[PDB]
RNA sequence: GGGGGGAACCUGGGGAACUGAAACAUCUCAGUACCCAGAGGAGAGGAAAGAGAAAUCGACUCCCUGAGUAGCGGCGAGCGA
RNA sequence: UGGUGUUGGCUCUUGGUCGCGCCUGCGUAGGAUAGGUGGGAGCCUGUGAACCCCCGCCUCCGGGUGGGGGGGAGGCGCCGG
RNA sequence: GGGCCUGACUGCGAGGCCUGCAAGCCGAGCAGGGGCGAAAGCCGGGCCUAGUGAACCGGUGGUCCCGUGUGGAAGGGCCAU
RNA sequence: GCCCGGAUAGCUCAGUCGGUAGAGCAGGGGAUUGAAAAUCCCCGUGUCCUUGGUUCGAUUCCGAGUCCGGGCACCA
């Protein structure tokens, strides 16, 4: 999925590592790797609809930065943002970042 | 070399350092072997107990 | 997520109180419905010096609950619809009641505060709770006709 | 639901609040309302399994400050030991025919000790045993210095043993002891027990330490305090 | 103001296999080829939440040495500061 | 597919964790139902008696268990067994 | 067949056999400390030639050799296996 | 290797939270039946795997061991 609108958390290219065998730490002879495959770790993006400037706005933001959004919305109250449209509203809220 | 003739160790019950490894048919002698063996640590012969290998 | 109770709640407390509930309830129910506010330093600054304001508008909730309470307790609500001998061809919710007091009776109440758990589909008299203020049971009898 | 002389004892005690090694020793005497010198008791709950055949807590320590209890030692010994057995505390020696002197019913003794030669004591043991009287050198009560053994028997030597309920039990003295008389009594009770732990035990060796008296109420006290 | 082009050079996102292991999966090939994005005459880096042991130095970049060294490795091939 | 996030409120019920509160424990013998360990020669009731009645538990059916009433100081205790 | 005993040893090893290597093999003798026998002497498994498997990885017992600034510890080494 | 499961009548299995080793299957016999049968009545027989310890006694409770079964892995 695309970037996080706040954190910019992108999908990363991780290497799924199918390991095997008992661990040396548990006396095992060693963690024999059976195979290594590329994959992608996707951010936990969500859609977040918010009524700002009498306008409902949706952010594809990571799960972590959800409350950061509401931080932004509350901060927008010291802004004169109406009657802008949701495009300009979203741009300006991005500017508050 | 078998499950009935198992391996085993021989520890000096003075030094407590396993100084001898050997075998026995648990069938034949199902008791702990014990032998005056030379403990290298003790630097003197001593009853060495059959400690499980 | 500490939130500032802006009003009394059946399982949260009352205005001025600051509880910490899971984010779903406050941020999906409370924040939208303004029943609470997050616990920012900005809020905690104006927490006091607005507690007086919060309980001020609370008392406005009370006094309005009375002055309109007896305003709309002493009457009967009528509902002309299309319905059958044991059934309604249509259906009614709190919104139709708001049209009832708005156009028919002229008095202005709130649709949301009126509790309508199921949109009515039968005829006759029913009693409704309005409760504009917590612990303010404003009964109301409604009639549905054809 | 108790005796009004004891219900008063129930009233002047604080159940959940935890006292000190000295604080209940004040309460232990003021709770001494029985019509005789009650016995101070430290029923310190052990953290050990008796069902385990490894945690056999049974030892002894001679409490100073006396005990206030009456101890008559039925010592058993031979080979010149009857002399030193009769002396140094034991009143019933001896020293070989007291066995057949057991009826049983000749239970006019408060303690029994024996030198390791006897020997002929354990067999004759079966009724002398189950009432906690068989001579055993586990905790003090056996040895060829039997009279010397009995010398400290008079000197507040309380024995302690785990029970089936994981508890250990021994009085520090009668309910006539001052708190700093019991202060060395109590702390001697904790110190000896801690020295006799069956090593290898789930967590603490002691659950709690309560202090009651003969017909007296319990007391919540903090051990090692 | 941007667009798009620019021989190579450069970061950054992606990223092989052939190949070696005398097979081959880990591994190596190699983060290489190549793709995309970004510029630039360079780029990148860059001013210690460092290094590493001296209580020592004092951003960064590059050349030599360190050194095939320490190490990593089906402790193999090899890789390797 | 289970955990977790997104993801909340409301109840209802059940399995564990510790709170305590209580009751439970019966070979014979032994007065009787003896859970063990310690201390115990004493308890105790007008911070109302053994008695007798009523109320519930258990009951191994003899009783124990507790509560209410009259009664409301006579029963219990090592010792006897 | 009986008596006693555990040398079915420690540290080693002159020397040789065989042999591409590696492996395999035999061994006086030396010291330690013992068994046997009076002693001389023998005993470093079995009358012998088959009963077996390199290294790596890891286990377990000892050693205290290393222990990443120091002390420990992690962990490794070495011996045994 | 780690985990746990049981060792009981000829068998299966009960099994005390320590007072007793038991239910049925098998066996036999009696009645029973034309046979087969079933049924029925009654007897059958155990260190309660071994060692221990505790408590008056321990099948029980327990420490060990063995067998025993399974699973859970790891394999230089
Ligand atoms: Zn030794």
């Amino acid at each position: 999925s695309k970037v996080c609108e706040i954190s910019g958390k992108r999908p990363i290219v991780a290497n799924s590592i199918q390991r095997r065998g008992k661990a040396k730490r548990e006396g095992g002879v060693g963690k024999k790797t059976t195979g290594i495959s590329k994959r992608r770790q996707y951010p936990n993006l969500q859609k977040v609809r918010v009524r700002v400037a009498g306008q409902e706005i949706t952010f594809r933001v990571a799960a972590s930065h959800i409350p950061k959004v509401y931080e932004l919305v509350e901060r927008a109250k010291g802004l004169k943002l109406e009657g802008l449209s949701p495009k300009e509203i979203k741009k300006e809220l991005l500017k508050l970042l | 070399a078998s499950e009935v003739r198992i391996k085993l160790l021989l520890e000096c019950t003075e030094c407590k350092r396993r100084n001898y490894a050997t075998e026995k048919n648990k069938r034949n002698t199902p008791n702990k072997l014990e032998l005056r063996k030379y403990c290298p640590w003790c630097r003197k012969h001593t009853v060495h107990r059959e400690v499980k290998i | 997520m500490k939130v500032i109770l802006l009003e009394p709640l059946e399982n949260l407390g009352d205005v001025g109180q600051v509880v910490d509930v899971k984010p779903g309830y406050a941020r999906n129910y409370l924040l939208p419905r303004g029943l609470a506010v997050l616990a920012t330093e900005s809020n905690l600054k104006a927490l006091e010096a607005r507690i007086r304001a919060q309980a001020k508008r609370l008392a406005e909730r009370k006094a309005e609950a009375e002055r309109l309470k007896e305003i709309l307790e002493n009457l009967t609500l009528t509902i002309p619809v299309r319905a059958g001998e044991t059934k309604i061809y249509g259906s009614v919710t709190a919104k139709d009641i708001a049209e009832a007091l708005s156009r028919q009776h002229g008095v202005t109440i709130d649709p949301k505060r009126l509790a309508l758990e199921k949109p009515i589909k039968e005829l006759g008299e029913y009693v409704l709770t309005y409760k504009p203020h917590p612990e303010v049971p404003i009964q109301l009898k409604v009639s549905v006709v054809a | 639901k108790h005796g009004k002389r004891y219900r008063a004892l129930l009233e002047k005690v604080d159940p959940n609040k935890v006292y000190t090694i000295d604080e209940a020793a004040r309460l232990v005497k003021e709770l001494a309302t029985a019509k005789f010198d009650e016995t101070v008791e430290v029923h310190a709950k052990l953290g050990i399994d008796p069902r385990r055949s490894d945690q056999n807590v049974r030892g002894t320590v001679s409490l100073p400050h006396g005990l206030g209890k009456q101890v008559r030692v039925l010592a058993i010994a031979k080979g010149e030991k009857i002399k030193e057995a009769e002396e140094a505390g034991a009143d019933y020696v001896g020293g070989e025919e007291i066995i057949q002197k057991i009826l049983d019913g000749w239970m006019d003794f408060d303690a029994v000790v024996a030198t390791p030669d006897v020997g002929a004591v354990g067999s004759k043991g079966r009724i002398l045993g189950p009432r906690g009287l068989l001579p055993n050198p586990k905790a003090g009560t056996v040895g060829f210095n039997i009279g010397e053994i009995i010398r400290e028997i008079k000197a507040g030597r309380i024995e302690f043993r785990n029970d089936k309920t994981g508890a250990i039990h021994a009085p520090v003295g009668k309910a006539s002891f001052p708190p700093e008389k019991l202060a060395d009594n109590i702390r001697a009770f904790i110190r000896a027990l801690e020295a006799h732990k069956p090593e290898g035990a789930k967590g603490t060796f002691l659950r709690s330490v309560y202090v009651t008296t003969t017909m007296g109420p319990s007391v919540r006290i903090n051990p090692h305090s």
